[PDB]
RNA sequence: UUGGAGUAGGCCAGCUCAGACCGAACUCAUUUCCUGCCUUUUACCGGAUGUGACCGUGAGUUGGCCUGAAAUACUCCCUAAUCUUUGGAAACUCUCUGGAUAUCCCAGAUU
């Protein structure tokens, strides 16, 4: 499964998402092109309404290459797959269907 | 079984003398040139200008951090091209 | 006559093969042919443009008497009388794998071309064959008594028509692995069983130089029979001669054993044509299938001719 | 029956991999040296009509 | 054309002769089978057998009468005298 | 003539004189031991005629022709005759 | 391609960086030879 | 540091006649005190060499037959195994 | 550590490619010249220049043979004592900041 194109749930909640590159035995992912996401619980009051608006709003964050350690992830989940026939020896003319027999 | 180095460790020696970007589990990031690393991410550091959630922006010269700590570092583009990325043929 | 369709040359040669062309077949696309013969190569040329010879597939130990694109048209389907079939690129032209566990010649094989994948494997050893083109081991096989010359899947995926020396075409369901119906009317080996592109009709050309066409919708009589038609001899050789449906289903193409393709109006009943051209027994008459008036034979004269009908 | 019996030898005949030319085929051996001994004995000096 | 079905169809006008061949004795063309349809029906027709129906263990009684109709093959570990192998040399009795 | 009859009637010749000049360089210098012991079969299907009195239909007939294995130490059979020229092709008409 | 050589050429020094004709007759090297490669030290790093 | 092929321990097999036995002998400095005859012996080896390595041909070479495989593939030759001595009175019977 | 696709050795034959070092070895013929010896030319002398043959060679590939082995076997790549993997957690309250702003609530930070 190397060089999927994967997300990582980070040990705060945080999300990591990109191409990753490699991987080791302590699970410790180097992660190419990546963008960390945040959620956080805005409670967004219109002024003309009196219930505040429960909104888990979503922010961008971009790195490139990255390296997170094993110590600190949660899950690991897909996101998207990554974005000698030789020639024979047969020749082709014109030809006709020769004289049919008159039946 | 002799205890082969990983990737991503094999990876931060490479980074070493370029200029790296450090999140720990503790709070602090640190924007600084990369002198010194271990093989267990333990990492000396320069330039390490000083970014946290609550905002302690300072500037100071010379760290040292355990890996333990540490949550990930960010590393320039063109160590993606690194030659630990390309499939040796065996 | 003036020109018709977009060919080089109204009517031409394919050759290079140095044994008998059992099975050739077209694109789903319509632009490339894939021929086996008795000499255990594939040849994969290019109809338009120039008319190239552009590969050539060696796995096979013995005569390759099927081959079958697939639904998009990168993988070939090999059905070979050393008792394999294959699945093979035409990407980097290498062979995908090979199918195993049939004990004898497989005569015949199709592929599912809506829905799931799935090939259709008849063999001498009383054998239909349901493989997955992706294991090397087969999902299932129903055992019958006596050799299958000629199979055919159904638009559903779940019927399977298999004709054989016992003179009857055998509809079998896969998923209860036994015959729903019969159908008689035949007295010799039946060697081709082609569904018609709307799927209403069946075609049966079969070894007493008679073709039939059936009545295969569902809600039928007892009889479920339409036509048959006259004027395609079986000469002295008993290869199993494959027909072919036009894809309006108007006309259908069946080789002779004089070298000729007896072309036969399917509703109507006239002899549409007797294409003359080749010096044996003519195996394979197919229809192109991208609504062009093209017509492919291939014979046991180590031959094919491209011609198109005006 | 026999018309199975039939078709499966004459198949059998024709596709099988043993007989890949229309026959058997079979690696060009040695004889036997006193063949050629008996040969060369024979015609000798060509002199016998 | 002059291919189809009504171009064959017609036939050719006026009356017959009242009074071809490739080769001075018949007609000969060139033709194309494959080895084992050839050699399957010269086979049919040269063998004094061919047809007759008959299966394994008949088939395999006439060759035990034909067999001990032969002379005797002898012992191959037998290397001079009487008993001395005969083999396939060995001549049928007339 | 334009370039197309002028090239087809180019591939033309150029056959000709190519199966020319394969048959003149079989001829120069022959290559060494002529065998060949690729002898692939023709067949042919013959239809007897009526001959010899009897008009009896005869059944048609299957024919396999191979070529003959040849010695490939046998020198040329036979001799070389030098027969005299024959005629000429009839003359035409003297246009003065 | 060093190891598809037969005979004394397979005995042959490389010689990589010796490109003259007068180089490779004369057996020794007559030019400066400039190269740049990517080479890998002790700990892993690459450098130029 | 012994020589070619004794500085060795794998290799392909060569014919009897491409070992040159004595070769080295003239391509060395001849030994001090030779009669003026063997000098000039040495002498004319070592330009029979010269030559044969300035005459170095190396040109294309197409398909070439085998003489003796294309007879073998002939029923008119038949192979088996026997002395030499017995094959060369055949071959000079033969030849006379 | 496992999966997927694979199946041995020896020999014979065909085909394709490879001199550049195919060949750690070495011949013959020939075109065009120049030289030598020569009554004439075959056969010769020995240099140049090309051009062919012949004795051999390697790799790839296809078919066959011989002895076996017999789902055995072999094969390739691949995925609890501190610095991660045998958890300093869990839970709630207080304070501060922002939104709401009379409060409840929630986000962040801290104990």
């Amino acid at each position: 499964y190397i060089n999927w194109r994967m997300r990582v749930t980070l040990n705060d909640g945080r999300q990591m998402t990109g191409q990753m590159l490699a991987f080791d035995k302590h699970m410790n992912l180097v992660l190419a092109d990546t963008e960390e996401f945040r959620k956080t619980k805005r409670m967004q009051a219109k002024p003309n309404s009196s219930t505040t608006q429960t909104l888990i709003q979503e922010e961008k964050r971009t790195l490139g290459l990255t390296i997170v350690r094993g110590a600190n992830i949660i899950a690991l989940s897909v996101e998207s797959p990554p974005p000698t026939l030789t020639a024979g020896p047969g020749v082709a003319r014109p030809a006709g269907r020769g004289a049919a027999a008159p039946i | 079984m002799t205890s082969s180095i990983g990737i991503p460790i094999k990876l931060l020696n490479e980074a070493q003398g370029h200029i790296v970007t450090l999140e720990l589990t503790t709070g602090q990031t640190y924007r600084g040139k990369l002198i010194e690393a271990e093989d267990n991410m333990n990492v000396q550091l320069k330039d390490i200008t000083v970014t946290a959630r609550d905002g302690r922006v300072s500037h100071l010269e010379q760290i040292y951090i355990r890996g333990s700590h540490v949550r990930f570092f960010i590393v320039p583009d063109m160590l993606r091209n690194a030659p630990m990325f390309r499939s040796r043929n065996v | 006559t003036p020109r018709t369709s977009n060919l080089k040359a109204p009517l031409m040669e394919l050759s290079g093969h140095t044994g008998e062309i059992f099975t050739a077949k077209f694109d789903p696309t319509g632009t490339l042919i894939a021929s086996g013969s008795m000499d255990r190569t594939i040849m994969l040329w290019r109809v338009y443009g120039d008319c190239e010879n552009y590969g050539v597939l060696n796995g096979h130990k013995a005569a390759i008497l099927d081959l079958q694109w697939s639904r998009d048209g990168d993988i070939l389907f090999s059905a070979s009388a050393d008792m394999h079939l294959a699945s093979w690129d035409l990407t980097t032209g290498q062979r995908i794998r090979r199918y195993i566990g049939h004990e004898e010649i497989i005569n015949a094989m199709d592929v599912t071309q809506r829905g799931e994948e799935l090939l259709i494997s008849g063999s001498d050893d009383g054998t239909i064959g349901i493989w997955d083109p992706r294991t090397k081991n087969a999902v299932d096989y129903i055992e019958t008594d006596f050799p299958i010359t000629a199979v055919a899947v159904s638009e559903a995926g779940n019927e399977i028509y298999s004709g054989g020396i016992d003179n009857d075409i055998k509809v079998w369901d896969i998923r209860k692995k036994a015959v729903v119906h019969t159908m008689l009317g035949h007295n010799d080996t039946i060697t081709t069983l082609r569904v018609s592109p709307d799927g209403q009709q069946l075609l049966s050309y079969a070894m007493d130089s008679t073709a039939r066409t059936w009545d295969i919708r569902p809600f039928a009589p007892t009889d479920r029979h339409i036509r048959t038609f006259d004027g395609a001899p079986l000469g002295l050789e008993k290869n199993l001669i494959r027909g072919s449906w036009s894809k309006d289903g108007k006309k259908i193409a069946v080789g002779a054993g004089d070298g000729t393709v007896v072309i036969w109006g399917s509703d109507t009943g006239k002899l549409l044509y007797k294409l003359p051209g080749h010096k044996g027994t003519v195996n394979c008459a197919e229809f192109a299938p991208d609504g062009a008036p093209i017509i492919l034979s291939a014979s046991s004269d180590r031959t094919m001719l491209l011609g198109e009908l005006i | 029956a026999q018309k199975k019996k039939e078709w499966l030898r004459m198949q059998r005949n024709r596709f099988g991999e043993k007989r890949k030319g229309g026959f058997v085929e079979t690696q060009k051996a040695d004889m036997p040296p006193e063949h050629l001994r008996k040969i060369v004995k024979d015609i000798g000096d060509v002199s016998q009509k | 054309v002059p291919y189809t079905g009504e171009n064959l169809a017609r036939p050719s006008y006026g009356p017959a002769n009242p009074f071809k061949n490739n080769v001075l004795t018949g007609h000969a063309e060139e033709m194309y089978i494959s080895e084992a349809t050839f050699r399957a029906k010269h086979r049919a027709v040269e063998a004094v057998g061919g047809g007759v129906m008959r299966s394994n263990r008949e088939m395999k009684e006439v060759n035990k009468r034909l067999r001990e109709m032969r002379e005797d093959k002898g012992s191959a570990t037998i290397a001079d005298g009487e008993g001395a192998y005969i083999g396939p040399w060995a001549r049928y009795k007339r | 003539p334009s370039k197309e009859e002028v090239e087809a009637t180019a591939e033309r010749t150029k056959n000709a004189l190519a199966a020319l000049v394969s048959g003149a360089l079989a001829a120069q210098k022959p290559k060494n031991v002529q065998v060949n012991t690729k002898r692939e079969a023709t067949f042919v299907k013959y239809t007897p005629s009526a001959q010899m009195g009897n008009n009896t239909k005869k059944q048609e007939r299957i024919i396999k022709i191979v070529e003959r294995q040849r010695d490939p130490m046998e020198p040329p059979k036979f001799k070389h005759k030098k027969i005299p020229r024959g005629p000429p092709s009839p003359p035409p008409p003297v246009m003065h | 391609r060093l190891d598809k050589r037969t005979g004394k050429k397979r005995d042959e020094q490389l010689r990589y960086t010796d490109v003259h004709v007068i180089e490779r007759d004369r057996g020794l090297s007559i030019k400066a030879a400039p190269m740049s490669l990517v080479l890998s030290s002790t700990k892993g790093k690459s450098h130029l | 540091w012994a020589p070619y092929p004794f500085d060795r321990r794998s290799g392909r097999m060569v014919r009897a006649q491409d070992v040159p036995l004595i070769k080295h002998w003239y391509l060395e400095h001849c030994p001090p005190k030779q009669p003026v005859k063997v000098r000039v012996s040495y002498q004319k080896l070592l330009k029979t060499y010269v030559l044969n390595e300035l005459h170095r041909k190396r040109p294309k070479s197409m398909q070439k037959q085998s003489l003796l495989r294309t007879l073998k593939q002939t029923k008119f030759f038949q192979q088996t195994t026997i002395d030499w001595v017995e094959a060369g009175l055949q071959v000079c019977r033969q030849g006379f």
